């Protein structure tokens, strides 16, 4: 019951999913052949959340994979746990977008999306009680940031009451791999605010910083960043698949973390994270988890959370632990940092406890906090956008496929209005 | 301020001009309402609606199909506000959706008109200037307002 | 020929119902399978041959807790189709569980209530348990109380609500639905007992010497209080008290029926037997402000009426000799228009111990239910918390979009202001 | 010395006959081979030494179902040459089974009926089962009833016809032959009971909690109703009822003999024993409009007479105390010219359970046969369906070419109009 | 009992039969040597429907193969399962028709048909109870479309009460392989309407479209089109060879799908159909079958079924499944598409269930719907016919063998009248 379907688009989203599904399968004891080989009874009670049942007793994820080029899905199939995905759900084009947002949203993405919407509708109509959808995509690419966001609007138009999740990677100015990143980032943020019920920003720069400083491993690769993102993704829905002292589905988090409908851009972090050589030194206790959870360097975004004030915060503890300690520590982390918490909403931290810890760990915490410090990312994105747009650089590529500069002006104005009205509440006082 | 807005409606609903649309809305039962009702009869959810009523989906389809939205009512929330304002006194009985019993749909159409003067306000200003609006001028005014609103 | 029906709604309600239903089964000698290997009739019913069925119903929209109940050791006890379960949780939204999803479930619950009531012949009244700071709990409790108040009329209903702590909180939006639910049950419930978690945490820490308590330890103390309250209906005693003999002794006026409880002694087996546990010392400990079961200071207000239950080998003369001592003390003062304010009950059955629990076995115990003027502080602080966020209309869109009107928040505020004025008006001397 | 003969014609008739004949054999202790390892005489006959032979005959023109019967576990039970089978099916054409192929088979059936009747000495009457919306069923049922009405005369015949659902239908031409068969049995059958499938589907879904029922589950409930109706002839009871004691109690006028049935309780073993199943609650459940065995609303019409059977350990005083409560209710109103409308029967034998079935074992049950004015709605809707296609003379060529005259359709329409006028004329108060 | 004989003519019909008989033999476990090697008892109970019995225990199909040239039958004999056919049933001429309808219907086909009619009469007179005949032929060829249709009239003249099936492939204008296709198509449609009890049109273009889009196989061949046609052919008579919940022979479908005697041209489709790579993704459920069954691209004809309104529809489910789900899904597919169903005949969908699924599949569905959208095929055929006839092109070939232009004019007029009167009911309203 109350299950969700998985939809991913683009190369970055496909690579994120290729590790997210591996993590989920390892958590539920599903072999790469789709056969259950788990140890505990609880591993099968709520498997309908992510997995479907077919004849022969094997399980198949309800994931939908889409891209405008076939290479990435032809590569993910040969990887581990690549056989679980149903071949029918693979939809792809023969041309690609070339990191051009217009091509992936107006000319090419519009004709292809009917086939993927057909299978999306097939998956949603069938399921017992829908909880919602979760979306993984990147804002630094053309086909992803175009087709995914248009699909968001199409899904929202047909299921207005369901919940919608988006895990979005925004292009940081530090590690830049594409010159046309500001254009399709700014165009995508315009559409994303209007339809997504929840959005979670993730930055490659913050992932590299975490890998270099906390884990202290010499050579980070995309596999480590994907593993961290996958652990963070799994931590959110853990209590929906396992029993606990205070169950809290996604809708309950939506109620408690979004004060106003347009303020739904969160930054997350996962604890504990320790190096291989120091994993024996540390002792896992609730104070040790909560001190690392609110650490500024532990956030999955380069945004500095002590440059603003938290509107609200959430924590999803895992493992068996006493609730009194959790509540007193949450109170203590809020009394010692009163300057960084907005004062006109008292008791702005939500807590939840799940009795099933991750495989290999005795305690774990997932942190989701809505803070005013996120304005800095939109500020720098808009700064680069307006630095590049004033000369009409690279504009002809977009304008040759039916798009105009008016949609750029409206997007810039709406993004600046969002930036302004997000900080409006930072200076608000009672 | 809130009390004053509440005090402000209901008089508009009782005006002969609004009742004539709804008087004409009796004729919608005469033919437009019979067609809308026939579309509501195509909804299997009709078992949940009274035989003399239309659903919110049928009323929203009417507003979209007759260019009431976006030309006259720029905001789709206003269609819902009109519908809710007309049906406000109807209680949900036995989990059945509230239909347009005689006019919650007629009240919703008034809220669309009043809620957003827009395309219909421009038509009213042109008509008050003594300009006979042909269908091509109406379409052009509606397109120009839809472009200003997007 | 005397019966009572207990209603459990929400996660906290079900988790305290489990706690009370181990205790009752243990106290009446019934095995977890429901089979005995004439006092049971108050809580149970005979099936003709063999097992006993509790006169209880479990309600929740979120299926996890009920599924946990239906697979534990008590799977055979409860009737399979009185554990009403939903599919979609209200997610801490009060408007959801009062207007959207609770209405479709409330009819089945009312049918079950009728089917249980037709069996009873001497129905004393109803008991209801619900944690107030949640969507489904508060909303469904309000709706059930409103339906029962008109279906049955003058039958007595008792509410063991758990209000949020002064500063410790798990959610961020619980003041809104707490205020709305207080509005709903102010004019619909005959008795309401205060049960916030912080006071019981302090009790456990100070007396039981547990530094890491969980919810089960709290629920066991609540279950012991319930058993002490209802012992007089199913055991022989020198001075009996019935449920219907409360509004004539503790409720001076129809509006004022919120009172706070205390229990004594609370002590562990490691140091219980070193001291004699006389009746005087336990009745002194029960009146200590630090042993209140709700975090309120009785020294800040007058007393109105005290109803306090004993059980064990206590002799009435020793009780009178201790009531005199309390009347003597200068730190406890009663209201002017109440010369005598004590109602005393004496029962012979000593409290029963649950194996593996915290409390030890003792021959004397005291449970007090006291109505005092100092309770207005919790209302004032909840009102202050509510006003801070209602000034900016925060989180209101999550409630307006679930069918509730805009003005519904204001009238609850007006009723709380009326209640606070009434409490001040009553406490002034003539 | 009391006997009854059951006639099964058509696929639905044979499939419900199988359902009733497992139940009777189980209830009288007879093994499927027919051998016991004085109440049997009502349905069976003794062969002198050993096996028992049912007093039943199976008819069908299409051989598949009979061949399935003659190879199952019950191959040894039925006499080999009373399973009359044809070669060519009527194929949903009423004119075929009344004029073309049924005439050549009806003589053998009548010879078998005579050979079975000469054995009985105290023949109470006949039972007949036939699904109305089929060619061979309706046509052969009509022809057999017409032959029996003149061969025997005043002997009572009871018809358990299954009319089509209001909107759910398997064929496209079933209104035509349904109307014609209603014409035929209106003046030829003493009792007709309504049995449409949609109501029983809803009953199974709501009470039995089966989400995917098949025809066997429906037929088992029908078999239980038949057993409850005929229990009084073969078991000792405090208040007996015979078949011949019906037209004097349920049939106010010769034309009006269509009535609809209900049964209670219907509950599964998983939650049956948690509630006491008192006589008052079961007799309340039996009168619930949602528990009607035919999809008709009794709230839309008056009652004429109610005949309702109990079995188990029920005491007459408890029955009277429950009839009074029903007379009290304002939502159930009887016709003006009927002051008392209840006929009550009490039997001692509890209902028997079939292994592997749906229903559990209970000590009390109630079966009601109620004649009400609201039945005219099914006639009106069938008439409306008939008129739509008869306006354009659709599908008529399939009937005119099988020997039936053109005008035969009109007079059935006139008889239905007469019946509808009669039902309106009876229900008006004086 | 109620068996049918197989008669095929022309090259296309012979190639269709060469796969139809292979499919039937594989279904019944008959080896290509005529020896039974099946597993289940039901595989032999009704084998008399299609197979005869000879000495030595081997089985021989009752098929008759005719053509005007010996090549195709000399080739089908060397193929797999080619030895089953009795050598005596092979009848052929030495000249051929050369795709000329006149030669295959007046000069050459008239003299040869006596020999094939002799063996046809031998086969029909002998069989236990005749059900009817089924005919496979192509309308795009001369000898087939001539000799087959004249044989239809000759058979109808001698067996007026039996049923007659024809599976006819009509020449589509997209994939044209013969220039004289319109002439012999128009001439054949004239005779086919007067004598065939049922007709089922099949188009090569629709088969290629299905193979390219649904199965997504790279290189379609005639073997795949033949396999699809063979599966569709077998699906119709499945319940006549196997037990089921609601058996329905061909005559029952004839009664329920033909409103007026001249409207008997159906288009069919088979479900499920999935690609090799997506056969593991999909889960076989009744909703999944019914959504693909009514899909427009799934029809075996290029005619677009949402360009008209269904007069009636039929479905033949296979496998073991619940009837309640089937009925509710049929109701749902008719409530959500009320615009495409004619309104003056309510409940115009027929359903049937057979408990024996196809070998290798757990569920299957065969769809036969009579729709008004078929007019478009006759419109385009007549358009090409009148475009070619106005210049008297290729007319001398036909007129040199005793035929005249008057028979062309009458055929065109009758075909246009059929087109008009078929759409007459599309605009009809109640
Ligand atoms: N004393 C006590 N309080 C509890 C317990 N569990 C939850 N609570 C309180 O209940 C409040 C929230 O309501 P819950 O009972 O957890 O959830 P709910 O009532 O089912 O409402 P939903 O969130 O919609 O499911 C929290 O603030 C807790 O303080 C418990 O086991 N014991
Ligand atoms: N309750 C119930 N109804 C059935 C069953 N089987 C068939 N029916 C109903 O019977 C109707 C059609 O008549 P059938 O009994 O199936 O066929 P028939 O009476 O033998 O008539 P023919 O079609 O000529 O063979 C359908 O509309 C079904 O609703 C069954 O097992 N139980
Ligand atoms: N975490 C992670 N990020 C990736 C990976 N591959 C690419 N990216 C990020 O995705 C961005 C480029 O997105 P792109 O591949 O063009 O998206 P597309 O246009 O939808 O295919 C780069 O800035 C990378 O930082 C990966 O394997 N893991
Ligand atoms: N499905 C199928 N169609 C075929 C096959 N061979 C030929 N056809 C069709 O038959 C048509 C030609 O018919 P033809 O062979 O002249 O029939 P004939 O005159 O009776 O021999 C072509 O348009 C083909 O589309 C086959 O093997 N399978
Ligand atoms: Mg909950
Ligand atoms: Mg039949």
């Amino acid at each position: 019951m109350r299950e969700i379907v998985h939809i991913q688009g683009g190369q970055c989203g496909n690579q994120i999913g290729a590790k997210f599904w591996e993590v989920i399968s390892d958590e539920h004891g599903i072999d790469p052949t789709g056969t259950y080989h788990g140890d505990s009874d609880l591993q099968l009670e709520r498997i309908n959340v992510y997995y479907n049942e077919a004849t022969g007793g094997r399980y198949v994820p309800r994931a939908i994979l889409m891209d405008l080029e076939p290479g990435t899905m032809d590569s993910v199939r040969a990887g581990p746990f690549g056989q679980l995905f149903r071949p029918d759900n693979f939809v792809f084009g023969q041309t690609g977008a070339g990191n051009n947002w217009a091509k992936g949203h107006y000319t090419e993405g519009a004709e292809l999306i009917d086939s993927v919407l057909d299978v999306v509708r097939k998956e949603a109509e069938g399921c017992d009680c829908l909880q919602g959808f979760q979306i993984t995509h990147s804002l630094g690419g053309g086909t992803g940031s175009g087709m995914g966001t248009l699909l968001i609007s199409k899904v929202r138009e047909e299921y207005p009451d369901r919940i919608m999740e988006t895990f979005s990677v925004v292009p940081s100015p530090k590690v830049s791999d594409t010159v046309v990143e500001p254009y399709n980032a700014t165009l995508s943020v315009h559409q994303l605010v209007e339809n997504a019920d929840e959005c979670m920003v993730i930055d490659n720069e913050a992932l590299y910083d975490i890998c270099f400083r906390t884990l202290k491993l010499t050579t980070p690769t995309y596999g480590d960043l994907n593993h961290l993102v996958s652990a963070a993704m799994s931590g959110v829905t853990c209590c929906l698949r396992f029993p606990g002292q205070l169950n809290s589905d996604l809708r309950k988090l939506a109620v408690n973390l979004i004060p106003f409908p347009r303020l739904h851009f969160f930054m997350i972090g996962f604890a504990p994270l320790t190096s291989r050589g120091s994993q024996q030194y540390r002792a896992l206790t609730v104070p040790e988890l909560t001190q690392q959870m609110f650490d500024a360097k532990n956030m999955m975004c380069a945004a500095d959370p002590r440059h603003g004030r938290y509107l609200t915060a959430s924590a999803l503890f895992r493992g068996r632990m006493s609730t009194k300690e959790v509540d007193e520590q949450m109170l203590n982390v809020q009394n010692k940092n009163s300057s960084y918490f907005v004062e006109w909403i008292p008791n702005n931290i939500k807590s939840s406890i799940c009795d099933i810890p991750p495989k290999g760990l005795k305690m774990a915490v997932t942190f989701v906090g809505n803070s005013t410090a996120i304005q800095e990312m939109f500020k720098r994105v808009a700064e680069q956008f307006t630095a590049m747009f004033r000369r009409k650089a690279f504009l002809h590529w977009y304008t040759g496929e039916g798009m105009d500069e008016m949609e750029f002006t409206e997007a810039e104005s709406n993004m600046n209005d969002l930036v302004s009205e997000y900080q409006q509440y930072q200076d608000a006082t009672a | 301020i809130e009390k004053v807005s509440n005090v402000k409606i209901k008089e508009l609903f009782q005006k002969d001009d609004v009742q004539s649309v709804y008087k004409t809305n009796e004729f919608k039962l005469s033919q437009l309402f019979f067609y809308l009702k026939k579309y509501t009869y195509r909804e299997i959810s009709r078992q949940n609606i009274a035989d003399n009523e239309i659903s919110y989906k049928t009323f929203n389809w009417f507003c979209y199909r007759f260019n009431i939205y976006p030309e006259i009512i720029s905001n789709p929330k206003d269609i819902l506000l009109i519908y809710r304002s007309v049906t406000r006194n109807k209680q949900v009985i036995d989990h059945k959706p509230i239909g347009l019993s005689e006019e919650e749909f007629k009240e919703a159409m008034l809220r669309i008109s009043i809620k957003g003067k827009k395309i219909f306000n421009k038509f009213s200003e042109q008509l008050q200037k003594g300009i006979n609006l042909n269908e091509s001028e109406m379409a052009k005014i509606a397109d120009d307002e839809n472009k200003e609103s997007n | 020929m005397r019966e009572v029906i207990s209603i459990h709604v929400g996660q906290g309600g079900i988790q305290v119902g489990n706690a009370c239903w181990e205790l009752f089964c243990l106290e009446h000698g019934i095995q977890p399978d429901g089979q005995m290997p004439d006092a049971f009739n108050t809580f149970f019913s005979e099936t003709g041959a063999g097992k006993h069925v509790p006169r209880a119903v479990f309600l929740d929209l979120e299926p996890t807790v009920i599924d946990e109940v239906r697979t534990g050791t008590y799977r055979q006890l409860f009737h399979p189709e009185q554990l009403i379960s939903g599919k979609e949780d209200a997610a801490n939204n009060f408007a959801r569980g009062h207007y959207t999803i609770g209405k479709e479930i409330v009819d089945l619950c009312l049918d079950r209530i009728r089917k249980l009531a037709d069996n009873c012949t001497g129905l004393q009244g109803f008991l209801v348990f619900n944690s107030v700071g949640g969507g489904t709990g508060s909303g469904l409790g309000s709706l059930l109380l409103e339906r029962l108040s008109v279906d049955y009329g003058k039958k007595s209903k008792l509410g063991f609500t758990i209000y949020p702590s002064p500063q410790v909180s798990t959610a961020v939006v619980e003041p809104y639905n707490s205020i709305l639910s207080t509005h709903s049950l102010l004019e619909h419930t005959d008795v309401a007992v205060m049960l916030d978690n912080e006071a019981i945490y302090d009790i456990c820490r100070r007396n039981l010497d547990i530094e890491r308590p969980t919810y089960t330890n709290l629920n066991r103390l609540i279950a012991q209080v319930i058993s002490s309250l209802t012992a007089s209906l199913r055991f022989d005693g020198a001075l009996n008290v019935d449920i219907t003999e409360f509004q004539t002794n503790l409720v001076p006026y129809p509006r004022i029926h919120f009172m706070l409880s205390s229990y004594a002694p609370i002590i562990s087996a490691e140091k219980a037997y070193h001291e004699q546990l006389s009746v005087a010392e336990i009745t002194n400990s029960a009146f200590e402000p630090a042993n209140m079961m709700a975090k309120c200071d009785p020294r800040h207000g007058k007393y109105m009426a005290c109803s306090m239950m004993y059980r064990g080998d206590v002799v009435p003369k020793d009780v009178n000799a201790s009531i005199a001592t309390i009347k003597t003390k200068r730190t406890i003062q009663f209201v002017d228009w109440c010369p005598t304010g004590f109602k005393v009950g004496i029962n012979y059955q000593p409290p029963t111990v649950v194996p593996g629990g915290d409390l030890a076995k003792v021959m004397r115990a005291v449970c007090m239910i006291s109505n005092s003027t100092a309770i207005a502080e919790v209302f004032s602080r909840l009102d202050h918390k509510f006003d801070l966020m209602y000034a900016k209309r925060a989180f209101v869109h999550w409630y307006v979009g679930e069918g509730m009107e805009e003005g519904e928040f204001s009238e609850a505020r007006e009723d709380l202001a009326a209640l606070e004025k009434d409490y001040e008006e009553v406490g002034i001397e003539t």
